[PDB]
């Protein structure tokens, strides 16, 4: 085993990647080319890609092959390919390993403009869109936002032309549901990659000032349990202190984070005047909670103390609330966990370990002390012990690093870290332990890299400079070792290391490229082929690269100052390494300040990417296989060794006044200015650039422009006030002049607003750096949005702050909803094509309101359409036994017809791909011929007999009839035979609660019949055989009495049936009945009996059906036991059909599809036609399910509203507004499948 | 998956797509027997709780 070699590739293959596929070859001198290829699986019929390489002593007898899986030469379809065949081929060896793939290549991040929406904005999107090499993926996009109901809104695929998706503006629907709405972005084809954002469609006021609530820490235990200061602070988003305020504060007993009962703490709400911005406070748990409560500790209370915090200006009309949701209520307050520690040991290497400390509610704890003891085990278990080491954790980090130093004899290390909490007990000061084992070289022949511990990033364009040491009984044989360096899932590099004279082996001198600033894994492997047997050695580190960006854009404004004025033109200057797109928004900081710590939208983007990184932990590995493994990596190696082994759960180690603007895509060819006017806020706008090139996406520095004016008007007008309400439109006027001013603050209003004081005023006086509390008093008379023009007439002129007063009437905003499911085709029944909605005003409108509405539509899709059919082999039936005396004809043709119905019904007579029954004017040749021969059996007074001149069957006549009735869709056929036979059926054999009883035929022709249950219920069996033919053929002869006969049977069946005895009886009737009345309720007790008989396989049923009286146990042949439980299961089936209950049907289809089940082929006529039948009805349905709906809506008395194009590929109606008083009509032609629409009616009632 | 289980229908009510579970924002309809008839919203929507 000296001739050896490693395939090493990524663990997964994603489509549309470029797969770096290296190859190492050992022992070999002679020059050999190898071809790797990745071939369909298992067919490895399609080769998607193929390379060939090299393999020589300049080589080194190392190359690789950039393959591609191109996603479009992938079957797709109703399967993903899930597995590929990696293969080798050479002179000397050939191997081939099943490699997963994954649909899932590249990155989609949604921008959206604010966190927050009112409804009736617009919310901005676009998707930064980026390939696995992170560069633009140039794939159109589709877009869908999910209100917090869930329910699907809208849809919108846009072409990505530049890795930067500007889509059309999504207007809030005209009555959203509040909350957290979903956007969720999927590429259009083959990639199945997903992108997702949230924003909070809300009724919300840009908050004044930025109230923060900031406890000393966020837990509280014996040291703070009898005192806890916490600290408030608020800023204008200006940042400049609020000067004075009145702090309310509030406490609560919080069981859980979550909607509760807050038990709030009269003993401890408090007061405190905000002291130049700040105000300290402390809660005591003591006072308060034993003077409320019960709890006498914290022993009691595991729970969360609830803080609420309402700062008013105390001088002014703003007031802004703030709160801590809980801070915890804990015994032992915090937790260890292991940080970058492998849990393997390099035996003479010192073994770091780094531990950080996490509180509940877990941030880093930063400063506790923690100690570290350890056990160490040799071979042969000769176990010791290590002296408990000591560390503080890194205050900036949490970590507590700690280092062993480990003797070459350790086979295991298994170590306890605990917190030496000094306020706690170890009893509270929770503790942890792990395992940490040596590689288990086989041979001992190991490798180890000596990274010393650089956890500290890599800084970009700087030479690595790793010492690898392949320690080795045969090092005399190790001429060189490999290195493979990874980066997401590609091999970026690859390369090869001297051995020295000396046996020193050359470092990894490799500069750290670009390509791995999110971070790198570097894996070192050789193959010693000592003795006469190899092993594959190998090990790996995690590298912590610098988030270098590539392309380092970064964006200032060209004034600068401690803030511009509003209106201030001011110039965006764009400055970048290369040629980039940059997408620019600004956002009023305020906008966060509507929500606490609302995450700016595109942060810790690397820490996305680092997710693409197939690997885990910190790097080594319990083996060889397991390095590979962990290091995302797989092998081919006749080297001893796979991975196979190797399958694991899911890795988790850790390691104007506008409120948004500037929404813009430039091209910036290295450099860009913009020039615009700041707006009318006084507020930091933080502009967000973020580039986007060919080295993929740089979220820039995020320039916060303070807009300031010395002296203004600022106007706490609430979102909305109630029409016809006295309200006070409180606001402040601000000096921040070292002089006071007298003022004049006055309010011009259109005439939709009456006002009070209509003053020139009384001209009152402000301090300097100091603020003025200002009101005003108004009524508004009507409804809408309505100019307010606030003015402040004052030395250096004037301030007017142009706003709208928002005025909703009165009462309550009530919704009532109505709609239709409309089926076309009658998939449900009554053919619902058309609805119409009046526009019925109600009684208790107020005054003047408008009543809403909104119209929305759902396709209600099939889902999924299991495939079953009969084999051309139905030539079998087409050309079937001989045409002889004893009904053997009978038997002939019968099953002709529904082989015909069987192919009418469907492609059969469209296409056949292979051995046609295409000649369909022949197969109807046949069938007349057929109805022929049947018509033949038929007697003098229009009963049929087994023989012309047997004794007249009522069984066979029913059956004539059914025959007939289903062919004459096909063939038309004398309908006078069939009245006159019909009315002989009724008139001769109808008795009461015995219907159609069997004139003596004295057999059962057992070829044509089932052989019923014969003592009980035999009479049940045959009123639902004969109401079942009669069903099939009084369409084509509805004379009254014969509906009357129906009546009687149908009601003598719904009485008898539901105590059945036997499950083939319930089946048949049910059946019959579903030919019937549908939606009787004794006809659902039936179906709901049956639905209880049947069996099934799995936990959600993959295969079901129906048995009795065991006669299952013989079902190696075919046979009168299989064909009576083929029989009951396919009547099963028919009335799940007739009741259109596709998810019960499919599992029936598909064991009725699976021959063995029952025995290979049919037995008997009867199973066998039902089965067909079945088949044929289930196709047809499948058919009319399919969505294919044009859907009109128009209003009654004036033009078309919208045109839903209801289809399979876009099932989702965009809710149309609906705001006319017209009678509303929605209509569609016969269209296909099945739709529902929606219609929501909200008014305002008093 | 939490997706809601078959809800019971109003008396008289029977489900006109029964599913032994359906996902969130499903609408289920209800539809009376031969008696009956549906007057007003026939449409559970199920809500992600
Ligand atoms: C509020 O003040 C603005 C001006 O700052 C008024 O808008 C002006 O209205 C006049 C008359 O319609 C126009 O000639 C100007 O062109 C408008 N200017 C602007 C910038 O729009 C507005 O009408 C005032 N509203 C109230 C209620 O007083």
């Amino acid at each position: 085993q000296e001739q050896t070699y490693v395939i090493s590739a990524p663990k997964i293959f994603r489509v549309g990647a470029s797969e770096n596929i290296v190859i190492q070859v050992y022992g070999y001198t002679e020059a050999f080319d190898a071809t790797i290829s990745i071939k369909s699986y298992p067919d490895k019929k399609f080769s998607y890609s193929s390379g060939h390489v090299h393999l020589s002593s300049e080589n080194k007898f190392q190359n690789s092959a950039i393959l591609t899986i191109q996603p479009k030469q992938l079957p797709g379809g109703q399967n993903p390919v899930s597995y590929v065949y990696l293969e080798v081929v050479s002179k000397h060896f050939s191997k081939s390993k099943r490699m997963p793939i994954t649909y899932d290549n590249g990155f989609l991040f949604i921008h959206t403009d604010k966190p927050v929406y009112t409804p009736d904005q617009s919310v901005k999107v676009r998707v930064y869109s980026l390939n696995d090499d992170l560069k633009p993926a140039k794939r159109e996009t589709v877009l869908t936002f999910i209100d917090p109901e869930g329910s699907e809104v809208d849809m919108v695929e846009e072409i990505d032309h530049i890795g930067i998706i500007s889509f059309p503006d999504f207007k809030i629907p005209s009555n959203p549901r509040y909350g957290m709405w979903t956007i969720k972005a999927k590429y259009k084809e083959d990639f199945s990659t997903t992108g997702t954002a949230y924003f909070e469609v809300k009724e919300y006021v840009l908050p004044h000032f930025s109230v923060s609530i900031e406890p000393e820490y966020n837990f509280i235990g014996y040291k703070n349990f009898k005192n806890f200061e916490i600290t408030i602070k608020a800023r204008y988003f200006y940042n400049k202190v609020v000067t004075e305020a009145d702090v309310y504060i509030t406490f609560g007993i919080r069981e859980d984070l979550k909607d509760d009962q807050k038990e709030m703490m009269q003993t401890a709400m408090q007061n405190t005047m905000l002291i130049n911005g700040i105000a300290q406070v402390t809660f005591d748990s003591e006072t308060a909670v034993k003077e409320l409560s019960y709890y006498s500790l914290e022993d009691l209370n595991n729970k969360y103390l609830y803080i609420a915090v309402t700062v008013i200006e105390s001088t002014g009309g703003f007031s802004e609330e703030a709160e801590i949701p809980g801070i915890k209520y804990v015994l032992s307050p915090y937790k260890l966990n292991l940080v970058a520690t492998p849990l393997f040991l390099k035996p003479g290497i010192p073994y770091p370990i780094k531990v950080q400390v996490k509180d509940s509610l877990d941030q880093l704890v930063g400063g506790v002390p923690v100690t570290l003891n350890a056990q160490t085990i040799d071979v042969n278990q000769e176990t010791s012990d290590l002296d408990p080491s000591k560390s503080v954790t890194r205050v900036d980090d949490g970590v507590a690093s700690f280092v062993l130093n480990l003797p070459s004899g350790v086979t295991v290390l298994e170590f306890n870290v605990k917190t030496d909490a000094p306020d706690l007990p170890e009893e509270n000061q929770a503790r942890e332990g792990y395992r940490a084992i040596a590689y288990s070289s086989l041979s001992q022949s190991y490798l180890y890299i000596d990274w010393t511990d650089n956890h500290k990033a890599l800084l970009v364009g700087e030479h690595l400079n790793i010492i690898v040491t392949p320690k080795s009984p045969y090092i005399d044989k190790i001429t060189h070792y490999n290195y493979l360096i990874l980066s997401k899932g590609k091999i970026i590099h690859f390369g090869t290391r001297e051995k020295f004279s000396d046996a020193s082996y050359q470092s990894i001198n490799i500069p750290v490229t670009q390509n791995m600033v999110p971070s790198s894994r570097l894996l070192v492997y050789y193959i010693v082929t000592g003795e006469q047997t190899a092993e594959l050695v190998s090990d790996s580190v995690w590298l912590n690269i610098e988030e270098k960006c590539g392309n380092q854009l970064q964006v200032h404004l060209s004034p600068d100052a401690d803030a511009y004025s509003p209106g201030q033109t001011v110039s965006l200057n764009m400055a970048t390494g290369m040629d980039s797109w940059v997408a620019l928004a600004a956002v009023d900081s305020a906008v966060y300040g509507v929500q606490r710590g609302a995450k700016k939208p595109l942060e810790r983007v690397f820490q996305f990417l680092e997710k693409s990184d197939l690997g885990c932990g910190a790097g080594g590995g319990l083996n060889n296989a397991n390095v590979f493994h962990l290091a995302g990596l797989t092998f081919l190696t006749n080297a001893n060794a796979d991975d196979s082994q190797e399958n694991d759960e899911p890795c988790k180690e850790i390691l104007y006044f506008p409120e948004s603007w500037l929404w813009e895509v430039h091209l910036v060819p290295r450099r860009k200015q913009l020039q615009f006017a700041l707006p009318d806020s006084l507020t930091t706008w933080e502009i967000q650039g973020v580039g986007i090139s060919n080295t993929g996406i740089c979220v820039a520095d995020t320039v916060k422009a303070k807009v300031f004016k010395d002296v203004f008007l600022e106007m706490n007008i609430p979102y909305s006030v109630v029409r016809g309400e006295q309200i006070q439109l409180k606001g402040t006027v601000y000096n921040y002049r070292t002089s006071g001013m007298q003022f004049c603050v006055k309010m011009s209003a259109v005439e939709g607003i009456c006002t009070s004081e209509s003053p020139k005023c009384v001209r009152q006086k402000v301090e300097g750096s100091s603020s003025h509390l200002v009101t005003f008093t108004v009524l508004p008379l009507e409804i809408g949005l309505h100019n307010i023009n606030f003015s402040l007439e004052t030395w250096f002129g004037k301030e007017i702050l142009v706003k709208t007063l928002r005025v909703v009437p009165e009462g309550v905003k009530r919704e009532s909803y109505s709609g239709v499911t409309l089926d076309p085709r009658g998939i449900y029944g009554t053919i619902s094509r058309r609805k119409e909605f009046p526009y019925r005003i109600p009684l208790d409108l107020v005054p003047k309101t408008e009543i809403k509405r909104i119209l929305s539509v759902k396709g209600l899709l099939v889902g999924e359409i299991l495939s079953a059919v009969l084999s051309q082999e139905g030539i079998n039936i087409l050309t079937h036994l001989p045409k002889g005396s004893a009904e053997a004809e009978l038997m002939s043709v019968v099953p002709v017809f529904y082989v015909f119905h069987y192919l009418e019904t469907g492609n059969h007579w469209n296409i056949f791909h292979s051995d046609p029954l295409i000649e369909k004017q022949k197969l109807k040749k046949k069938l007349k011929e057929g109805m022929l021969s049947i018509m033949s059996y038929r007697n003098a007074d229009y009963s049929y007999s087994v023989w012309k001149g047997g004794s007249a069957s009522t069984w066979l006549t029913a059956f004539a009839l059914r025959v007939l009735g289903q062919v004459n869709k096909y063939v038309e056929q004398n309908q006078n035979s069939i009245c006159n036979s019909l009315l002989w059926l009724v008139e001769n054999y109808q008795l009461d609660n015995g219907s159609f009883k069997e004139n003596s035929q004295y057999q059962p022709i057992k070829l044509q019949g089932t052989l019923p249950v014969e003592a009980r219920e035999n009479s049940l069996y045959l009123t639902a055989f004969t109401v079942i033919g009669i069903r099939k053929a009084f369409d084509i002869c509805p004379l009254v009495k014969i509906d009357t006969a129906l009546i009687k049977a149908d009601n003598f069946l719904l009485e008898n049936t539901l105590p059945a005895q036997s499950t083939f009886t319930l089946a048949i009737s049910a059946y019959a009945l579903s030919l019937g009345d549908k939606t009787h309720p004794q006809f659902r007790s039936i179906v709901s009996a049956l639905k209880r008989e049947a069996l099934v396989k799995g936990n959600p049923p993959i295969y079901r059906f129906w048995k009795d009286n065991l006669q299952h146990k013989d079902s190696s042949v075919p046979n009168t036991g299989t064909a009576r439980m083929v029989e009951t299961t396919a009547y099963a089936l028919l009335t799940s059909l007739n009741l259109k209950d596709i998810n019960y049907v499919n599992p029936v289809i598909k064991w009725l599809s699976e021959e063995q089940r029952y025995g290979g082929g049919f037995y008997s006529t009867q199973d066998t036609i039902n089965a067909i039948e079945g088949l044929t009805e289930y196709s047809l349905l499948v058919k009319q399910l399919r969505l294919s709906m044009d859907i009109d809506v128009s209003y009654k008395h004036k033009g078309a509203l919208h045109n839903y194009k209801m289809t399979d590929k876009n099932f989702l109606g965009r809710p149309v507004e609906v705001l006319l008083n017209d009678d509303l009509i929605v209509s569609t032609g016969f269209g296909s499948g099945l739709a529902t629409v929606h219609v929501t009616t909200v008014v305002h009632k008093t | 998956d939490s997706g809601c289980p078959q809800p019971v229908p109003p008396e008289n009510g029977f489900i006109r797509n029964e599913k032994q579970l359906y996902l969130v924002g499903e609408d289920v309809e209800i539809s009376c027997l031969t008696g009956f008839e549906t007057v007003g919203y026939q449409y559970f929507r199920c809500l992600p709780d």
